[PDB]
């Protein structure tokens, strides 16, 4: 068992609103007959591609927009030391499908991830047509043929070769589509959640103290249980064929992100940065989330978090001996507690977990 | 004839347009809407019932003395947009956000079907 | 089929201040139970018989706001809670919203909080029996009720 | 006196054919003649190949269907009509090829909640026994559905067997009463006909032909 | 007994793993209530295109048919319709090797798709002979059809389980081969209530900012999965054939039913859940246990015990009523148990398919 | 897996010497420090666990005295025997405001309090019924108690 890696996140979150509504709430979804607060996978993601730790040990994030009357100036500035403004011009209008006419604002038909890496590369490939002409369907016939070689650029990407990408114009739906790797679930929490509300009021430094109508602000704590899993060999294939062993550093990243980071939804108010209290990996032929380990909503002995952990084990137990799976698997976690069985080795630090998932879950 | 069929499509109506404000929702007093299409699949159902309601008694009325059948026949569609307005909006009748505007689209709903009767 | 009366409304009316003081000195109806002066008033309607005992310390738990918070009206059908709590124009949707999420003993107290802050006028017997059921449909129905109201009153 | 086997049709989604030659396949309220030759025809394992068992099958054999509505908690749960999006990934462009499209897009009716009790008996120009249908529908060789391999039984199609002189005092005997019946055979004092086209052309596959039911109508 | 039937109660966690063409998701409605669907196409597609099946049934040891092995039975079974020479002719073409040249092998039976399909070739050959279009000639006409033939000659098991692969090169009615296995659409045991993630796309040169706004349904439940399996059409489409080869392949429709699951929306939801139960049970006649939750399943601690505890609790009082006879085993996560016996407790998924290959004795 | 009358019973025909002993104890906890209590109790319920509180506050409350709780079979007319707040309500002698305090305590109190009531007492009750809500013990029926007290001085 050695494919997929299952990355499973028990973190506690004092009170809090990390993902809201349309009407400013908090986001729910019951699960078990019972009301949950949740997470958006997408405000995961993001807080993924955002965060320091990214931009310290992947990279550079993609840009999504459609502005592409700014992007071309983004292009220009970043690409103009390199290109003529022209072949830059022809190539973003091949991959948006759009025209470059130095107007003022030209919008393209979605939200597109940009990497300025498989940008440049499309420049020089492009650069070919200032060689002997081939016809712009010509040169994406050839270009048709090799796709790793566009995969390689995405290494300056990842997050959309995680997250993949999808284009309806352009170029870039035939040479564009990414479909992996990473599936990553709504955080939810393990327990049944009733929200309080916070009731603020505003001072006028020039009126009051006087009377006001008075403003809320859902809010409320939890334990939260994120999953992800990581397809490698997908992973490797949107690299441009990458070594395993990157694919799982990379992999290693994801985890210590999914530990670690937090959206920051109201943050500046209300400062939820929470560390998990329990990160279990494992690799396994066939992805397994363990929210049914939550599908009886935990009820509280001394709080969400010690039950959340026990509960998790419990079932854990049961769908590892019931369905016979042999890891490669590693629990680490912050509280004293019995868990069990071997061989789902227990790491005293998240470091250790790491590094025993860079060596494929051998040591 | 006429009467009966635009009585027929005049109930339909009704309940799709109840629908439909319960998916885009208010936008004057801020009431948020569901975000589904649910007229769509209500109104199969609509159908698929009133096929056997209308055609059935059309063929069968003294069209000389029988308003009281087309009085019977409102009465039953009337139960029947009720019970598909509610058996429709059910799953999602569990966030305050959607209940907020099911009573103003239960409300045009019996406006409506009360502008139905005669 | 058994109903509770409007007399024990009256009979909260009639009831002495010190008795209607221990009651009201309550967090909780399960801390009704704990008091005598309770068992003494609701005996006759009756709580001897547990298919009424939860709509009782429901009933009684809201009584238990004020002697004169609860103000009955009489009506085609009588103003709703839903209805009351829009009239009085204090109540903001949001503690509804909380309300109709809140669970168990919880939603209750909730309850009651409002009609101290109301001051409301409704017909008792309505309120009774959504306090007999309160079921989802009941708690709904309330948001219904006021929503709408107070968008008709706007 | 005339003998007649019963069975039960009781799945949670049901499918009985309608004129189509596109790709929005609709149903109707009660099984359909060729649906139901085609169930007993599973049963007993006839292919679609020999015209010969398919023609004695259908010469053979006569049908009644009750229409049973279901009632849980003293509550009337009527029929209710579903609209699957059913879609196909690399289907056929052309019968003989191997050439295909990215994706057809087809819709497909389905019925629930409806069960029915149907009693079906021998014509006199009969070439089995009743026996051998008893036997067939207890022990199947191919698998039955109603009348799409995704819609399973919930009840043994086997529910029983009677001497009777009418399907509907055959019908009687058994317990959900009150139903519709659409039979071949007329009653006394029932009048209406129900026309539709489900009569299959043996001789040639695969299209179908007109009939009619007798209505009956109880309460 | 011919019939195998597969039960499995399986948990989702908040996703969407099958839309309609409005991307909302599918329901029907059972005992009146709304359940949401997981329609049988989807679930088949989700076990036909994995990786276990192509694994222990993409690369069975019965997936090649040899037609030299069939030389004697197509010649007296096509001897009424066609003459000798015809027959040898199109094995010939399409083996291709001529000569007889017995293999010491000559089978007994015959799977019907196949002298389906060769007695249309035959026919093809013959009125090729009196028109008349030499071998080559006739060879150049039916390049796309010899070659559709034979891709189909090297996946036995694949068809004889699951059927013609949509764009076969099939044309007789015997060529349409149904399957021999049986999926239902998977509905939840209980009544749903489905929530609607409200989602906006950040504009990352505009955050200041105009929102991209949109919606997408998602909901959680306890799901019953139901498929059967006819032994006598394997071993007929793979004929062959022995009946513990049928189990062997069995076992493998039991693992897959209580492993896979559809791919959709399982990148932003990762709705990877396993069975949380699987029963099987041999019977003369399939039978879903759907009317166990025709009554919605209320929640008590979630809605996957009560669900357990309707199943057994239908299957005790429902079973003996019904046909079912025997043998039947069940594998769970959670007590309870059925009070009934003749219904072995398997502790792993794996007794449980050993049980099944070997044909449910103890 | 209940604990029969029996024990009643034997703490009838017990000699004075043990009753001594065991009568005079200020909590159910020093009731386990004497072996008179673990030779009376043990047929009932020891080892298993499950009894042995309930039987620390049965025990303690007979430690009351010999004849302080008399035993009143249930009349084929009454349905239900005479309950324990019956009883005190009937002896006339207890005022409500101390079972008050006897539903407002907690733990090892109560049962100080509640023998305290029984010796100033002398009831009569069904042996059973108060051996079953001395089982549980929940305040489900710590609040019965009260119902039955207040309710039949109303009520009588």
């Amino acid at each position: 068992m050695s494919n997929f890696i299952n990355i499973h996140v028990l973190i506690s979150h004092s009170p809090s609103c990390l993902n809201r509504d349309d009407m400013n709430m908090q986001k729910d979804a019951i699960f078990g007959g019972k009301r949950r607060v949740r997470i958006s996978s997408q405000s995961l993601k993001r807080a993924m591609r955002k965060s320091g730790y990214y931009a310290q040990n992947i990279g550079e994030s993609s840009l999504r927009t459609i502005h592409l009357a700014q992007l071309r100036d983004v292009l220009r500035q970043k690409l103009g030391e390199r290109f003529d403004q022209k072949i830059i011009d022809k190539t973003l209008a091949l991959l948006s499908g759009k025209s470059v006419d130095e107007a003022e604002k030209i919008s393209a038909d979605a939200v597109t991830p940009w990497v300025v890496g498989e940008i440049a590369w499309f420049c020089e490939q492009v650069a070919k047509a200032e060689a002997d002409n081939l016809d712009d369907k010509k040169l994406l016939k050839v270009l048709k043929e090799d796709i790793a070689a566009i995969r390689v650029n995405l290494q300056q990407g990842v997050d959309i070769a995680l997250s993949g990408r999808m284009a309806t114009s352009g170029m870039m739906t035939e040479l564009g589509k990414v479909d992996g790797a990473m599936s990553i679930a709504h955080a939810i929490t393990t327990h049944q959640v009733d929200s309080d509300i916070d009731w603020f009021t505003a001072v006028d430094d020039l009126q009051e103290q006087g009377s006001a109508h008075l403003g809320t602000q859902e809010f409320s704590s939890g334990v939260f249980y994120r999953y992800a899993n990581i397809n490698l060999a997908q992973l490797q294939e949107n690299l441009g064929g990458a070594s395993r062993e990157q694919a799982l550093e990379i992999a290693t990243h994801v985890v210590h992100m999914l530990a670690t980071e937090v959206p920051g939804a109201k943050q500046r108010t209300y400062a939820a940065f929470n560390p998990a209290d329990m990160v279990m990996v494992n690799f396994s032929d066939m992805p397994l989330s363990m929210a049914n380990a939550f599908e009886k909503a935990v009820k509280a002995k001394d709080g969400f978090l010690q039950p959340s952990i026990q509960a998790f084990n419990q079932y854990w137990d049961r769908v590892a001996n019931g369905y016979g799976l042999n890891g490669a698997a590693a629990q680490f976690s912050l509280s004293d507690v019995d868990p069990i069985t071997a061989q789902v080795k227990q790491m005293p630090t998240l470091e250790q977990l790491k590094s025993w998932v860079r060596n494929n879950g051998e040591a | 004839i006429n009467e009966i069929v635009t009585v027929g499509l005049g109930y339909k109506t009704a309940l799709r347009k109840a629908l439909y404000t319960f998916a885009e929702g208010f936008k004057n007093k801020d009431f948020k809407g569901a975000g589904v299409s649910v007229h769509e699949t209500a109104e199969r159902h609509f159908y698929r019932q009133s096929e056997l309601l209308i055609p059935d008694v059309l063929a069968n009325v003294n069209f000389s003395q029988a308003d009281e059948v087309i009085a019977d026949l409102r009465d039953k569609l009337h139960q029947l947009c009720e019970m598909l307005f509610n058996q429709s909006v059910a799953p999602y009748a569990h966030h305050p956000k959607l209940i907020s505007t099911l009573a103003l689209a239960r409300a045009t709903l019996y406006k409506h079907l009360r502008e139905l009767k005669p | 089929d058994e109903i509770d009366a409007m007399a024990l409304y009256r009979a909260w009316q009639q009831l002495d201040n010190g008795s209607c003081a221990q009651i009201r000195r309550v967090s909780e109806p399960d801390e009704l139970r704990d008091i005598p002066a309770f068992y003494r008033l609701v005996q006759p309607f009756g709580w001897e018989n547990p298919r009424h005992q939860q709509a009782l310390l429901r009933m009684v738990f809201c009584l238990s706001a004020g002697k004169n918070v609860i103000r009955h009206q009489d009506k085609t059908t009588g103003i709703s809670l839903g209805r009351a709590l829009a009239n009085s124009g204090r109540i903001n949707e949001r503690r509804i919203f909380q309300l109709i999420r809140a669970d168990r003993t919880a939603d209750m107290v909730q309850l009651r909080r409002l009609l101290t802050h109301a001051e409301p006028v409704l017909d008792w017997p309505l309120m009774a029996r959504m306090l007999t059921w309160w079921g989802k449909r009941e708690r709904q129905q309330l948001l219904e009720d006021f929503v709408l109201t107070t968008n008709k009153n706007a | 006196m005339r003998s007649y086997l019963i069975l039960r049709l009781a799945g949670p989604m049901q499918a009985w054919g309608q004129p189509t030659f596109e790709g929005t396949r609709p149903t109707g309220r009660f099984p359909t003649r060729s649906g139901l030759l085609g169930l007993l025809g599973a049963c007993l394992g006839i292919q679609r190949d020999d015209t010969s068992s398919l023609q004695a099958l259908s010469e053979s054999v006569q049908f009644a269907v009750r229409c049973d509505e279901l009632i849980l908690d003293d509550r009337r749960v009527s029929v209710t009509g579903l609209r699957d999006y059913h879609t196909v990934l690399g289907a056929r462009e052309d019968y003989r090829g191997l050439k295909s499209h990215e994706t057809i897009q087809t819709w497909r009716e389905y019925l629930c909640d409806a069960s029915f009790t149907v009693a079906l008996w021998l014509t006199p120009h009969a070439t089995m026994v009743i026996s051998e249908l008893e036997k067939a529908v207890l022990k199947p060789r191919y698998t039955p559905y109603l009348g799409r391999r995704s819609c399973p039984l919930t009840h043994p199609l086997f529910l029983g067997t009677c001497q009777a002189s009418d399907p509907q005092k055959a019908l009687l005997n058994y317990e959900p009463v009150g139903g519709d019946i659409y039979s071949e055979e007329s009653v006394t004092g029932h009048h209406l006909k129900f026309t539709a086209r489900d009569e299959p052309m043996i001789t040639l596959p695969r299209q179908f032909a007109s009939r009619e039911w007798y209505v009956i109508k109880g309460g």
